[PDB]
């Protein structure tokens, strides 16, 4: 159930960021998806709006 | 006291059926009997199925 | 008789096999490298005409 | 998979950095071993003399 998907780095911790949802998916493996295991790799994202 | 017992299998499809003996090139022979939709229980990578 | 479930026979494609010893362990292993780098990005050469 | 601890097993024109791969395997006194993700196992007593 962790849906604080923020590692102490992104820039939602802001005055004018606005309203967003913390969301995450998946990743690839390979040379060319940029890790050494072809399993999913751990990518975090988010969104939010601007005026 | 006797001791009959039955087989009762119930079944409302009806799905036409055949029966298939497949040799593979290495000189196996063996036979099977493959359903229309269902899997025949894939042997060594072969899974020849039939349709109606 | 000493407590346990006894053999163990176990089938793969149709066929039963017995094996000598069963387990589930890790084990190092590579992985397949495709470093396509832009295979084929941009070239044809062609021309126009009028009718 | 191409390599496991420097033995040859598919054709990849390439090798990666070892990774540990969780999956099942089984022995038949030949000198490779051989893996197996979906099989169908069964335990028999059989009542041996052995046990």
């Amino acid at each position: 159930s962790t849906s604080n998907s923020f590692s102490d780095d992104w820039a939602g911790k802001m005055d004018r960021a606005g309203l967003g949802f913390s969301g995450c998916s998946d990743g690839c493996g390979g040379a060319a998806c940029g890790c050494f295991n072809a399993a999913p790799s751990c990518i975090f994202w988010r969104k939010w709006v601007e005026n | 006291p006797h001791g009959i017992i039955w087989k009762v299998s119930p079944c409302a499809a009806w799905v036409p059926s055949a029966v298939i003996e497949l040799t593979m090139p290495s000189g196996e022979v063996r036979t099977f009997h493959p359903m229309s939709g269902i899997p025949t229980q894939v042997f060594k990578g072969v899974s020849v199925t039939y349709l109606g | 008789l000493v407590h346990k479930p006894g053999e163990v026979v176990v089938s793969y494609g149709g066929m039963r096999v017995r094996p000598k010893c069963y387990g589930f362990s890790r084990m190092m292993a590579t992985l397949e490298v495709n470093p396509p780098e832009q295979r084929t990005g941009q070239c044809t050469g062609c021309h126009l005409e009028c009718i | 998979i191409c390599k496991i601890d420097g033995v040859v097993f598919n054709q990849c024109e390439g090798e990666s950095l070892p990774q540990p791969f969780d999956v099942a395997w089984m022995d038949v006194g030949h000198s490779h071993k051989i893996i197996m993700r979906e099989h169908k196992t069964k335990w028999v007593q059989e009542s041996s003399s052995k046990d």
